[PDB]
């Protein structure tokens, strides 16, 4: 015999786990602070070619 | 499909040679589900600096 | 804002031993020895703000 098998097609499911995420309010707080301290921080860089 | 030689030989006589191919369709699962979405906003003010 | 969701997997093949009859005598002939193919995914979801 010759058997001939596909690999689109002997794979399990796709998991659960594939939904989308959870985020709190603390840790949205805590994101935006440190990308304002980034961007205010980073500001001071641009003024040192005066 | 899935072919095979079912070269069969005679008894204790003459002894000749013989291939006989057939084959038989195989199953198999289902393939993947490609998925490709995607979503925006329409459009709310076309100003280019606010 | 933005949230990502990043996937990724492998797959290898694992075939068993060999195939015993009941009182004839078998063979394989060939085989991957090897892997076989990689699925991966990937999620965004962003909302801007003014």
């Amino acid at each position: 015999h010759s058997r001939e098998v596909d690999c689109e097609r002997f794979i399990g499911p796709v998991p659960s786990s594939f939904t989308d995420p959870k985020v709190t309010s603390a840790q949205w707080k805590f994101l935006e602070d440190m990308a304002d301290m980034k961007a205010l921080a980073d500001l001071n860089k641009s003024l040192v070619n005066l | 499909l899935e072919e095979h030689y079912y070269s069969r030989k005679t008894c204790g006589s003459g002894g000749g040679l013989s291939v006989q191919r057939t084959g038989y369709p195989q199953t198999d699962p289902p393939v993947f589900k490609a998925v490709n979405s995607f979503e925006r906003a329409p459009l709310i003010v076309g100003d280019h600096v606010h | 804002r933005r949230t990502t969701c990043e996937l990724v997997g492998c797959t290898r093949f694992y075939p068993r031993t060999v195939s015993p009859p009941s009182g004839w005598f078998a063979r394989w002939k060939d085989f991957p020895d090897g892997s076989l193919s990689e699925v991966s995914g990937l999620r965004r979801t962003d909302i801007r703000s003014v």
